[PDB]
């Protein structure tokens, strides 16, 4: 049903028609609503971005390191279970989570959540292995974390949405834009940011992809930014949530991975191309 | 499998 | 429970007894015997070591890969559980395990055992986190390898016991020596041992332990070997076990962790003090 997606809100099951978790399908087999008040992807409606609003970034994460603070961003998926990239795992002493604040000094000064197991994607691959066995660094840059207590959803913190494989590669990944966000440096090699920022990133061809860099994305990346315009994302932001909008829905589409420093001209931000790690992240969510 | 690695 | 252990064979809490998994409570109240013919700890009965005749050390598992052979070694827990070190996972290209064999060019190329998951602790503390935040280099160094099928178990493929927190402590790690195996190199810098070895080395006192390492030896690790006498595990032994023996019946102690070179003067070898993670055992393991 790849025909304007059976003129259904969400996902699209050849017609069969379904909606993401949180939402109920309408009257009409179509629509999708919300089935209550912390439903996923809803909302309030990195180089040279703007300071999202409390509010607005309420999938956003906060790693936070007790000697080094905020190294790193997740994404929520719910109230047990909050994402990441692998190369943020074990890369620090101790990891905790903070969520619904967009300051960065009163997340590393206030209470933080407590984190219980990380699962780490078996086939991910560190610049350690990738030196030693030739394979692509960061490639596999996926895990999730899993909270020692529910976190307590919000108007300020809510999960987003997650997508099925099929909605993600016909639907959301062919949008113009995505959004992404994260507490990371605010240029290369500059210092870290003081609030969270938010970021439009234009989706590029992996053509102009392969075409752009000496290093090449996995077929589980994909990549996002600007040619010449100093937008991407930076270090720090590594784990951040990429989104993708439809229907005034937040999708779970990517995750910051990795680049050729940060908005460098004829380079793009590496995205953990989410739509290949759909049902990994489904059998461990059960 | 769940293709990971744990964390506890 | 400290002068005389209760009189328990094993475990002891004041005061009331206890065995280890498959051992029954004697009709005194005080003894433990093996209530199965699979029950942990039964035996038939590395630089400068004895070959491990078969079934000698039947909990030592075997971790392989393809292009490097057997890196490291562990122990049984149970039959869909194996422990080992931290530091040996991640570090091959594949992983596999193997239990039974003594002899590594029949372990390579022989069969293997598929692994399923693999459990690492959170405060392991690799090299490269060691020096960027200072801390204690392969702290926190255990790991547990759970198998997707159950092992075959026999009289030469059998569990070692898990003791309790307290035992550990007061009974075991009191004793005089421990065994150490596995097929790591005979020799610091040297070949890969073509045969299973097992060594006995004696406890060394925190104090002596500490004093002459150049790096720390923290709280969850401990130390044990020789001074002068050029026995020691070595590279490859890794995840290895260290059992003590207490009325005919093993106990998991140690796992082969760290050390300076392999049977150096003055120095010892580093091993994870599992006293620091029987609840982190018993958790996974219950499941
Ligand atoms: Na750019």
């Amino acid at each position: 049903c790849r025909v304007d997606n059976g003129n259904c809100w969400h996902f699209c099951k050849h017609i069969q028609c379904s909606c993401a978790e949180g939402y109920l399908l309408g009257e009409d087999g179509h629509s999708c609503v919300a089935g209550g008040n912390f439903s996923c992807g809803r909302n309030i409606k990195i180089v040279n971005g703007m300071d999202c609003k409390l509010g607005e970034c309420p999938w956003q994460a906060a790693l936070v390191d007790e000697k080094e603070g905020v190294f790193c961003g997740g994404t929520i998926l719910s109230p047990i279970y909050v994402l990441t990239a692998a190369h943020c795992i074990n890369e620090t002493e101790t990891i905790s989570v903070v969520v619904g604040e967009i300051d960065k000094s009163r997340i590393e000064t206030g209470p933080l959540l407590s984190v219980d197991k990380i699962y780490v994607h078996k086939k991910f691959v560190p610049p350690q292995k990738a030196y030693k066995f030739d394979l692509a660094a960061y490639d596999y840059d996926i895990a999730i974390i899993q909270m020692k207590t529910p976190i307590q959803f919000s108007e300020n913190v809510v999960p987003a949405c997650l997508p099925t494989a099929d909605f993600a590669n016909q639907v959301l990944m062919k949008q113009d834009f995505g959004i992404v966000s994260g507490f990371g440096r605010i240029v290369e090699k500059g210092p870290k940011s003081k609030t969270l920022k938010v970021l439009k990133v234009p989706y590029v061809d992996r053509h102009t992809c392969m075409v752009s860099s000496e290093t090449p994305i996995t077929p589980n990346m994909f990549c996002a930014g600007y040619d010449t315009l100093p937008r991407d994302a930076c270090q720090g932001d590594s784990g951040g949530p990429h989104t993708t909008v439809y229907r005034d829905t937040h999708f779970i589409t990517g995750i910051v991975s990795s680049g050729e420093g940060c908005a460098r001209n004829g380079k793009y931000g590496n995205y953990t191309k989410l739509s290949k790690f759909i049902p990994w992240i489904k059998r461990i969510m059960r | 499998d769940i293709f990971a690695d744990i964390f506890i």
